[PDB]
């Protein structure tokens, strides 16, 4: 984001006045002169200035990876990031190194309380116990009881900690301070 | 500002306790100083040996279940002699009448410098976690495997941990900002005045009588004025950091149905029962205010890197 | 009128943790500043990691939950302790101290409640600025 404003401001008066102004009077001879002559000149100047500019940047990066072994798929993670130059062997051995350890992509999923044995002590009675236990489970703590964050902070829960991501062009905890900041400009005459 | 520290609340002497043998002289904490005034580390609590005068009839029984151990603990059902150390390195294996018999045939290697310690301490108001509260090699019975790993090798799963997963998860996340500030004002202001003045007169007489006068003047003025004003400001930020975190394992404890070791079951058997602040503070610190129910193996790095201009 | 000021605010901070030694500090020295990120220090970091960890994410659970079940007076002594574990995290923390000066973000380690001054500003107590601020004299000087 970059933002530029621009302005100039220039004026100038003049305004002078003449006068002039001569008698002469005769009259045995007599002589009578007079002569009065007035100038005043007034000249005004004014000049003004504006230039402000701002600009800003915002860059994030995130990245994650997971599986294999711990020497080859960090190798993959060290090459991937800004490497720009993809090797051969190291996705090979890739191969190899999931073949290992490998680790979840998709996950189907089924209740709990279905698994219980069937035909067991108190088996149904503890099955629709468990039931509701898991439905009150999932509703007793989660996001939708804790409290909304601002500026639409996506809010989370980690072990009672009820923080939230604050977006990109914000600030952090409680999404309070902007710090976007705003600038400011004083054109007062400096005292000292 | 030497702020002192107004610590010494005193409270009044409880019952003496029969069994434990111990007073509780009571305490409390006020005041700590905000600034480079006397520091005031003084501890919460105070003992006090005391005659006791109940009979203390209340004891622990071993378990009224099976054989005792040399510490305090119950055989279940199989910690006979069975390759099973819960007491010692021959405490419960001391009388073996019978042979030596494995309860596992395959070659499982013991968890070493692993999760093992899956035992935590932290302190919410204090630092990073704390050593195991709890025994961790105890184990019941069948051996659970634990076939995963970098290598090719067989871990053992102790039965006060609940799981123990291998996932080598890894990530990282990096950011930038870049904020800019400029402002510039020009001012230029000038004055220009001038004045000029003319008197002329003259006068003549003549009707022998003759007569002949002439005034003149003149003036010169000028003023000039200037005025020039400039002002500028320019303004710049930076805000980027970076952190990542590999992972190397995970496991949760089991909540319920654990053992636990011998020192901290003698902790909780030589405990008070009438609210003794003043130990429980000092339990408090020796095994942590709260322990781990499920940690995360591993390591993380981070860097913060902060500019204004 | 000539008057010109300006001012300049860097700060640095990083971390790590676990792996042996040797390698975990040789990823430290060429991580700072060192602009040329190796292949085989984070393959050695993969191996060293392997050896000593350490926490990264921990889920928390109650102490007085531990305690074990049929002792002698083991319900007592659990809500005792209860009691203990709520008194303890309300009885000293930065909570009860005195709040700092510009907005000082108020720590506590071991007795001593410093105070962590925002960077523009000076040391303890936020009470000197430090920004400082220009003075100027056009006094004719004396000699
Ligand atoms: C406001 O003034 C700045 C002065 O830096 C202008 O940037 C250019 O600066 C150079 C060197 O100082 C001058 O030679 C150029 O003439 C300036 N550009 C222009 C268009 O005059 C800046 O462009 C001005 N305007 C704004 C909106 O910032
Ligand atoms: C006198 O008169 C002349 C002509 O009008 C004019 O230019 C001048 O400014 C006047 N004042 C003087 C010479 O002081
Ligand atoms: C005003 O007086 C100054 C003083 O020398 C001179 O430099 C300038 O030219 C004069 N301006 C006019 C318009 O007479």
């Amino acid at each position: 984001a970059s933002m530029k404003r621009k302005g100039v401001e220039l004026k100038d008066i003049k305004r002078c006045l003449g006068y002039h102004l001569d008698v002469s009077l005769a009259f045995s001879e007599i002589s009578v002169g007079a002569e009065f002559n007035k100038d005043d000149c007034v000249k005004r100047g004014e000049g003004r200035a504006v230039n402000i500019t701002s600009e800003n940047l915002i860059d994030d990066v995130v990245s994650l990876i997971r599986g294999g072994t711990r020497k080859y798929a960090f190798e993959l993670k060290e090459k991937l990031l800004r490497g720009t130059v993809i090797d051969v062997t190291d996705f090979v051995n890739w191969a190899s190194s999931i073949n290992d350890a490998p680790v979840l992509i998709s996950q189907k999923l089924s209740p709990i309380y279905n698994l219980v044995p069937v035909k067991m002590k108190n088996a149904h009675l503890k099955k629709q116990n468990l039931e509701r236990a898991i439905e009150d489970y999932i509703n007793e703590f989660s996001v939708r009881k804790c409290h909304t964050c601002q500026n639409g902070g996506t809010v989370i829960l980690m072990d009672g900690k009820c923080l939230c991501a604050c977006p990109f062009k914000f600030e952090g905890i409680a999404c309070e301070i902007s710090k976007q900041k705003i600038s400011e400009g004083l054109p007062a005459l400096e005292f000292p | 500002s030497h702020i002192d520290c107004r610590m010494s609340p005193w409270s009044e002497w409880s019952q003496c306790d029969p069994c434990l043998r111990q007073m509780f002289r009571s305490r409390s904490i006020e005041v700590f100083g905000q600034f480079n005034g006397k520091r005031c580390t003084d501890a919460v609590g105070d003992r006090r040996q005391c005659v006791p005068t109940e009979p203390c009839e209340d004891a622990e029984d071993d378990c009224g279940n099976d054989f005792q151990c040399s510490t305090g603990r119950c055989i279940k059902m199989r910690l006979r002699c069975n390759g099973d150390n819960d007491c010692g390195d021959f405490s419960d294996e001391d009388d073996c009448e019978s042979e030596p018999r494995p309860p596992c045939r395959d070659r499982v290697v013991e968890e070493s410098e692993l999760a093992r310690t899956a035992g935590y301490g932290i302190n919410i108001l204090g630092m990073d976690p704390l050593s195991t509260p709890f025994d961790n090699e105890f184990y019941n019975g069948l051996c659970n495997r634990d076939r995963d790993g970098n290598t090719l090798t067989y871990y053992r799963r102790p039965w006060n941990v609940a799981s123990l997963i291998y996932e080598t998860k890894g990530e990282k996340n990096f950011r930038t900002e870049h904020y800019e500030e400029q402002i510039e004002a020009f001012k230029s202001i000038i004055q220009e005045k001038t004045s000029n003045f003319n008197a002329a007169i003259s006068l003549k007489f003549t009707p022998s009588l003759h007569g002949k006068g002439s005034f003149r003047f003149s003036y010169s003025k000028n003023e000039t004025y200037q005025l020039f004003l400039s002002y500028s400001s320019k303004k710049e930020k930076m805000f980027l950091h970076v952190k990542g975190e590999i992972h190397l394992g995970r496991f949760v404890m089991r909540n319920r149905d654990v053992v636990l070791t011998t020192t901290f079951v003698d902790d909780i058997k030589a405990l008070p029962t009438t609210y003794e602040k003043g130990e429980y503070f000092a339990f408090l610190e020796t095994y942590g205010t709260h322990y781990s129910s499920s940690g995360s193996l591993g390591g993380l790095y981070e860097l913060i890197y902060v500019l204004d201009k």
